[PDB]
C-alpha cells in the first residue's frame, strides 16, 4: 500500500 | 516545546492532524508534519512546517484500476515502512512527542523512531471500524476471504496478513538501529492506547475495545468563500452541493452526473466540488456552479443539502453545520457513516456507490424533507466534542509525565 486504492 | 505529527494519507488526514497543531500552536506548543507531498498547500495555509514523505498526488491508484503485481504491490509495502526510518529521525529532532494519524504500516515505522528516540507516542483513527473488537468488520480498504462476514475471523485475518507483509520490514529495520523485532506487528502501530479521533454520538467507540474517544480533531475554518461563489450563492435559492473529496474513478463522475439531473429534477441549484480528478458539470447553464477547493464549515451552512461520499470528516463537518445529508458510500468507513447518518434521522445512506436517477431522487425527496433539516439542526448540536482539545491534553500529559 502506499498509492491509494481500494482493490 | 515540539510536537511532531506523521500523516500517512489522504487529506482527510492531513486535516485530523492540520486541527491538532491548531490546538497545539494555541497552547504555545510548535509542530513539524511529515506528510504526502500533496498536504503542501494546506500545510502552507496553516503555517505548520512540512517534512514530505511518501509519493505525489500524481502517482495516486484510482478506484477501477488494476491492482499493481505482487512483486510491486510488495515494494510499496516495504516502502511505506522504509520512509518512516529514513525521514522519521531528522523530522522528530526537538521534539517532545510524535503523533500519527492514517496508513498502519507507516506508524509502525513512526512508533519505531519515537521509541528509538524514547519519546512518547499516538495514533488515532477516524472511525470505529479501524478499531479490532467483534462489534464491528474492519474497514473496507482491502479484499477479504471470499464468502467470509464473521466478525471476529475478518480481525483475526487482517491482522495476520498484516503482520506476514509489513513484519519482515518492520522489524529489519528496527534492528538495523538496534531495537529489537516487534511479535505483535499489527498491534504496535496502534501505540499503548490508539485515540479514536471521531464525535461519540456521530461515531461511537463501541465496546470491549481499549481506546480513547477524544471527540473529531477539528479546528475553526475562518477561511472565507472564494467572492464568485459568494455570488453564486447570493444570486439564487439555497443549491444542493455535490463533493466525493479524495475519491476517484468513473463511478463518482457518473454518480455526478446523476446527481445534477436529480437535482434539477427537484428544482434545485447544484454547486459541484472538482476534487482531485476533476468532475465536471452537465453543461454551463446559470443554474449549476463549479467549485475546487472551499471552506466546508462554511459553505455546508448554506446549502440546502450535501451529497458526499461518507469519510469521516466531510460528515463530521456537515453533521456540525446541521445541514441534510445524501451519502453515497464507496469504501473504507464511508458504509459506517452512512449508516450513522441513517441512524440519526439526518439523511439518507444511498444503497451502494451507483445511483440511478430513480435511488439518488428518492434518497433526495428525503433529504429535502424539512423533517430532516428539523433534525440535522437538533444533532447539530449534539456533536460539539472538541477531540483536538482532548488529544493536545493526553499528549502534554504524556510528555509532562
Ligand atoms: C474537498 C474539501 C475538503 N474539506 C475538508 C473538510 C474535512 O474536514 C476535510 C477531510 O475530509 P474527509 O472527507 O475526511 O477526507 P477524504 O475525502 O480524504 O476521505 O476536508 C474542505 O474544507 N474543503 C474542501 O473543498
Ligand atoms: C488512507 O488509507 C489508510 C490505509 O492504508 C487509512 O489508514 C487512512 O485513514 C486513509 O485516509
Ligand atoms: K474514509
Amino acid at each position: 500500500x502506499x498509492n491509494x486504492x481500494y482493490x | 516545546m515540539r510536537v511532531l505529527l506523521s500523516v500517512c494519507g489522504t487529506r482527510g488526514d492531513v486535516e485530523i492532524g492540520v486541527a491538532l497543531a491548531d490546538r497545539l500552536k494555541a497552547l504555545g506548543v510548535q509542530t513539524r508534519m511529515c506528510a504526502p507531498p500533496a498536504a503542501e498547500e494546506r500545510l502552507a495555509e496553516v503555517g505548520v512546517p512540512h517534512v514530505p514523505v511518501g509519493l505525489p498526488q500524481h502517482m495516486m491508484l484510482q478506484e477501477g484500476m488494476p491492482p499493481p503485481p505482487p512483486e510491486e504491490e510488495q515494494r510499496l509495502a516495504a516502502m511505506t515502512v522504509e520512509m518512516q526510518f529514513d525521514a522519521v529521525p531528522g523530522a522528530a529532532e526537538g521534539c517532545a512527542a510524535v503523533v500519527a494519524v492514517g496508513d498502519l504500516a507507516a506508524a509502525t515505522g513512526v512508533r519505531s523512531v519515537a521509541e528509538k528516540l524514547g519519546l512518547p507516542f499516538f495514533y488515532s483513527v477516524p472511525s470505529p471500524v479501524y478499531l479490532a473488537s467483534p462489534h464491528l468488520p474492519p474497514a473496507y480498504d482491502e479484499p477479504t476471504t471470499p464468502g467470509v462476514t464473521d466478525i471476529r475471523v475478518l480481525w483475526e485475518e487482517r491482522a495476520a496478513r498484516f503482520a506476514d507483509r509489513y513484519g519482515p520490514t518492520l522489524n529489519r529495520r528496527r534492528a538495523e538501529i538496534g531495537l529489537p523485532p516487534v511479535e505483535d506487528v499489527f498491534g504496535y502501530g496502534h501505540g499503548e492506547r490508539p485515540l479514536l479521533a471521531a464525535d461519540p454520538v456521530l461515531a461511537p467507540l463501541q465496546p470491549d475495545v481499549d481506546a480513547v474517544q477524544t471527540g473529531a480533531w477539528l479546528l475553526s475554518d475562518e477561511r472565507p468563500l472564494p467572492p464568485e461563489l459568494e455570488a453564486f450563492l447570493a444570486a439564487g435559492s439555497p443549491p444542493v452541493h455535490i463533493g466525493f473529496g479524495s475519491s476517484s474513478g468513473r463511478g463518482i463522475a457518473d454518480a455526478a452526473k446523476v446527481a445534477v439531473e436529480a437535482i434539477r429534477a427537484q428544482g434545485r441549484r447544484v454547486i459541484l466540488s472538482r476534487g482531485w480528478t476533476e468532475l465536471v458539470l452537465p453543461d454551463d447553464r446559470d443554474d449549476c456552479f463549479a467549485i475546487d477547493e472551499v471552506n466546508f464549515q462554511a459553505l455546508f451552512r448554506r446549502v440546502a443539502a450535501v451529497i458526499h461520499h461518507g469519510s469521516a470528516g466531510t460528515e463530521h463537518v456537515a453533521t456540525r453545520a446541521g445541514v441534510p445529508q445524501l451519502v453515497i458510500p464507496r469504501n473504507t468507513d464511508q458504509p459506517y457513516f452512512a449508516g450513522r447518518v441513517a441512524a440519526l434521522g439526518i439523511g439518507v445512506a444511498h444503497d451502494g456507490p451507483t445511483p440511478t436517477f430513480e435511488s439518488l431522487s428518492a434518497a433526495l425527496t428525503t433529504v429535502l424533507a424539512p423533517e430532516t433539516r428539523a433534525r440535522a439542526e437538533a444533532v447539530a448540536g449534539m456533536v460539539l466534542t472538541d477531540g483536538a482539545a482532548a488529544a493536545a491534553d493526553l499528549v502534554l500529559a504524556a510528555v509532562g509525565r
